[PDB]
């Protein structure tokens, strides 16, 4: 139901983000910053020199990002256009959930 | 202007109906209205300030709507909302205040600030709603050109005036006759005194009269009229009319005789009451005339006779008086009264921000000065300014 | 009756929530209600007025409905509406006024006019809505039968009464003892005087008492009680009880001793306060009893001793007093107070249209006369008439 | 707590919008909200009362829903509803009253009754709605911490205080100099007297001063300031400071000279007015300081000269005074005033049910005692208790 | 006894590390410990008071668990939690106080109250934690 | 605000738990939290200073993140981190200091600086954590509202007061009776003296009393009470009450008789101790009342008898006294005490940067002046300012 103005990108900065400043549903909102980040935390110097860009212990096994990626999905079930739509859409989403 | 109004009942009927609990269906007709706003706004730049002790804060917009459709409002929904309202609150404040200090003789009954001049714009008109706030209700009916109307308990129609008029006097001020009074707010107290106790007066009766001309007509007034003027019932040492010396007033009170109160409108008697004390109704008037007499007592016990000799010195001064209080009334023009905070709000914001004296209002928004010379310009500016104060008080007290 | 109400909140919540701008979903629940009305009406002919200097106008209907399409309200929509409301406004006025004059006696609590007798009809009941106007809220609860109630500021419960009672007097009126008072509106001032300063009184104390019986019970009253009666603290020349002569009162004030205020209900003490000045609560009472004493000072400086000799002449008259003001209270019966315009509205409409004195109300709707003999018939008529005045003030002030 | 609120606007906006006639649509958004409640309830048991003369009643819930089925409400629909509301009415009453008596120091603010401690429970929050009742509007904002605010008329900020201070006195009390005053409610009257009429004073002027410290800050105050203190303008016999004897006060009034009123906040002058009588605004203050002088008249007619000799005895006592009344103001803390019934409601319920004195409030909810030592605990309890009284008055007056 | 201790550092290190907007990582090791408790409790009923001017408030248990899902704590998460802690707070108070009066000469060093004598029970020991007080 | 807190325990639990060698695992839960921050930051800009001798530094961000799956941290890891922390350190300092001087009245309880007003922003709340620092623990609970509280050693509740009261005196000051005291910090010393040694007193006993009213309630106070006031046990030459001359005090000490200490709360005795010296507990009080007597010794050896003659001159002045010290206590309001550096930190930062006197705090943050008039505004500002000082001391001492 948000911006029914679908969007309008020319070429600003990080077209995926920007959504955070204007989205009202925290769950949705964390995804955005986390995804618009996790820059592949390019900083590693191991076992005697080894620039091997690592990534979130978070991602690692703390996994939750997943749990949050889902919880945010668990509250996207609403109106706007024809019915053959939400029906098909959310049903798919659930298959991710289970 | 009308724009402005909405912006508030929007927030109040908002920061009020939107709390952890209630079903969506309790605000469906509401949520909508809200969003509509956000849209119209987003993108347009603003500025407020530039005068005395008033900061110059800029406001940029870029906000999303409220699609989160969940049967019951979960706490999380609120907070993500309150955070968006608290920018509009802290905003409007800075908006009201900005147009609550600027004045204009070439006509002030209109937008002045770079903030509001942009609000009356057409593209913003897409917002108005629920105008049940006594003041806006009256703003509209006026800008359409028609009979207005307001409510006041102990209205403030009489500019402060405390004086006397000596109808008979002499250098020694030992045998005076005249009246003294206090007109202030919604009250009038007037006393008629005759040092000679009408000893040489026709029918041993001295006539008195006190006329008060209102600067605006009052309608549907509930009034208390009582005999005696307590304020002028005690011994006083007063300055002479020319300020050169002081006279002594030593009153002894008698009942006012043949009391007649007339409430006139354009010279015509609309209501007249003869010796009726207690509660009386004056339905439409711009003038009050109080007539009363001092009648020398035809029969006196020794103690009384002793106060009123046939010859001077006159040491006990016969005094009769009246007290009149307008408890409530309706006026077509805004006025200060004993219950509304409008005058105090406007005066307070101007004082706090060290707003310089302007071309319309008297220094300090002085009520007596304002009502004494209540010009059309002062009234239009006062109404604009009072209506804004009332819009502000819906959110900020 | 209830019918009438709607007709208004209909228009107010209308002439208010319907302006150039707002979205449709702000009034969907409203528009509907409205139309419903129009239907029920069109076709039925009405008539109003006829008594006194009150015109007699006829009304006919066949007005169109309202588009329930457009998303945003375009100016053009308003005007084609306001023009249809301004017939209902100018109508209702002529309706209220018509039933705001007739009076009955028994079953005088009901409708009277050829205008309203047709409204209570059944086919019209299809209109009631949002009964949140303090007065209707109370009309209903009464019709069924329940514990009503209204809120008043400086209520008007005491019929004007200003007099005295000499408990000890003699022809010369040079050694009196008694009380004098002023009961008016929400205030009582009473003074007890003893010219002899209790010189020969037991324990050198003179007891005083003032009882005031309310015509209606007041509940939840916030009251200010202060020592001294300023109104009776100055020199006066007063008419004797028989009107044959005049006496001299030259008060000197002492603190009232053993002050006891009792608020009684049906003879029972509900609240009692001993020498407590300031703000006190009287929760339910139909009578106020003020008891206070003058106690001759046991120790006196020379200046004081000189005022109170062992033998006449008594030239300084010892006086003690009390002042009691009911700031606010609740009453199960309608009353005039210092804030509401009901009495003034009813009185004003009757005066403006030269309405002849009827069989129920005193000439001029005189408050003192009304409250002095507040019969059931006067109260039922007053309530009907006050409720109508309140319905009218929602649209016309 | 917030819970409680809803329970009412639920019923009012109910017992008001639900009657024989109305079209469904004006209540669709309403009906819903309602039902939601019923559900949450049914099953749960409550304990109301158990203290003093307070009936202990049990309450079970097992009620139906509503017929969204019909179009235009038929009489039969109402009655089957009113019968279900009258259990909630008679309930809430017994609920308010129960938590309108308990008090506690440590955690005085929070709920106390076995009735309410269960309401703040989580499973209930599903009820809140339309929080536009001035008081709740303020309760919330306080639990969040912000510039709250209430509106009053003739507020009750001054604990009763009536006394004097003799700056110059002697055993005979024949040549005194000092001040006497009455601070009560929203009013202050103060007089400065000098028996010698400043005969030996520098510049023949005697300075006076009266300072009053408010227990809470008042903002946006509209104030009436008038010269003279009528209360201290008449002859009095007063007790000496040590209570051992009585002195005589025989005033003669002169205009107060060099009047200066300062409204201070934390020692700083926020507003200052020099000899300005009438209506003045004090925008934020916790202290009022009134300074005024008695200046011996430089020129006197014989009658005046005779009152003021060069040597004792001084028989006419020169007096100057001021009267100040706070008509309206805003306070961040709840207070009693001349219009609201809160204090009276709380005090009345406690008195009617013979509620024992507790650990927080003074006996009888005495206002003077309460405001004199207005501790944080008393204020939190007062606010809780006032908010409940206001919730109750929406249904029961 | 040691039991008692935990019940607190549980709440403090709780009412403290759980705020309107933080990361799960700060509490994974914490959340867990917490829940464990709830379980052991629910089903058991308690009594406290019975002396001088000490009220006798009775307690039951039947509370949900904790969203082990999220990353950042959304406000809504807090409130639904604080409401469950405020029963333990107002509880423990009434618990401490009860065993903070009954004295005993003989075996005085040990537990006394009908509240605590049941805590030293074995089925509860399943809770001790961070004893740095 | 709460924001601010985190920023620190972040760094401390950082600059502490991150050293050359530590196994990774014990920081995993930590590293994470950290990074999260960096993100939220980088991009937004900040303004610091602008008042007095307070530098005006600017700040920007864009710092790489931190590794994850390592094991044991190599030196190289540290340095590349410490260099990134030292920008936050030198930052926060400049941040605390900036909001540690600004003061507002209307709402001086909340954020002020252009630095912090931006922190309370929503997009920031993404950080709050580990709130175990006694002060924040209390900040929150106050926000939500409830039984807050802090811990103090030799607290600072008594504004400095050193004076005397002569109950019996004469020009020569050769036979005085009264008390002298010193109230300061957490201690009270008071002595009662009677030059006549109760020679003509009833029962040869002179009663004394000393009352001290705290500006805030103290609970759970551990107090030392000892007989004698050493401070008033030596010879003194003191200024007379009017400052016109000096008197001689030559004490000889006797044991205080019938010692009674009462710790009252709102006029009620909460704790009372009769002649109990040593350690006593006062659990909740806002007032301390010390009553003690001087009883003339009924039996005296010659040496003693010689000090107390039946007639003047009285050369040895009988004195009895008490000493009371509050070792520890809890207060719901912040206060200075003998262990915490908060007051000193705030006062020191303001002094070092030549911060101008503001509208809330007394010049120099003077403790006596502050506690003497401990208004709500001063307390809210003090708490804000003390909480910030405590956040700062976690990193900078
Ligand atoms: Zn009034």
């Amino acid at each position: 139901g948000m911006q029914r103005m679908h969007y309008r990108n020319g070429d600003p900065q990080t077209p995926f983000q920007i959504a955070e400043q204007q989205i009202q549903n925290f769950q949705v909102a964390n995804w955005l910053h986390f995804v618009n980040n996790n820059q592949f935390r390019q900083v590693v110097i191991d076992g005697v020199l080894n620039q091997v860009l690592n990534d979130n212990i978070r991602n690692g096994h703390v996994i939750n990002q997943l749990m949050e990626a889902l919880m945010q999905l668990s509250r996207q079930q609403f109106p706007t256009m024809p019915v053959d739509y939400k029906r098909s859409i959310q049903r798919g989403i659930l298959l991710l959930s289970n | 202007m009308d724009v402005l109004y909405s912006l508030s009942k929007t927030l109040k009927d908002a920061r009020d109906k939107i709390v952890e609990g209630t079903l969506y269906s309790n605000v469906s007709d509401l949520i909508q209205q809200f969003n509509q706003m956000i849209i119209t706004m987003n993108g347009n730049e603003f500025q407020t300030g530039g005068i005395g002790n008033l900061p110059i804060r800029n406001w940029n917009f870029d906000f999303g709507l409220l699609g989160t459709t969940l049967l019951n409002l979960d706490a999380n929904y609120v907070e993500t909302a309150r955070n968006t309202i608290d920018y509009f609150v802290d905003f409007v404040d800075n908006v009201c205040m900005d147009e609550m200090v600027r004045e204009s003789q070439r006509n002030g009954i209109a937008p002045q600030s770079d903030s509001l001049r942009k609000l009356s714009g057409l593209k913003f008109k897409r917002i108005n709603f629920d105008n049940s706030s006594e003041y806006i209700e009256n703003w509209n009916l006026q800008n359409r050109r028609q009979r207005t109307g307001f409510t006041f308990h102990k209205p403030n129609i009489f500019p402060y005036s405390a004086s006397f008029t000596l109808n008979r006097s002499q250098p020694a001020h030992d045998n005076l006759m005249g009246t003294m009074w206090l007109n202030a707010g919604s009250e009038i107290q007037v006393a008629g005194f005759d040092y000679s106790c009408a000893i040489n007066a026709p029918a041993n009766t001295q006539q008195f009269e006190h006329i008060v001309q209102l600067r605006r007509v009052l309608t549907t007034a509930t009034i208390t009229l009582l005999p005696d003027a307590e304020r002028f019932s005690f011994p006083r040492v007063i300055n002479s009319a020319d300020g050169a010396t002081t006279w002594y007033f030593n009153p002894v009170i008698l009942r006012p005789n043949n009391v007649e109160v007339e409430f006139l409108l354009n010279g015509q008697i609309i209501n007249t009451y003869q010796a009726r004390f207690g509660t009386i109704i004056a339905r439409n008037f711009d003038t009050i005339r109080l007539s009363f007499q001092l009648m020398r007592p035809p029969n006196m016990t020794p103690a009384v006779a002793a106060l009123f000799p046939n010859a001077q010195p006159f040491e006990h001064h016969a005094t009769v008086g009246l007290t009149l209080r307008i408890e409530s009334a309706v006026c077509e023009s805004v006025l200060a009264d004993a219950s509304e905070t409008m005058l105090a709000n406007v005066t307070s914001v101007r004082q706090e921000y060290a707003i310089p004296v302007g071309p319309v209002f008297p220094p300090g928004m002085n009520w007596t000065d304002l009502i004494t010379n209540y010009s059309p310009s002062r009234e239009d500016n006062l109404q604009r300014v009072f209506t804004v104060a009332s819009i502000r008080s819906m959110l900020v007290k």
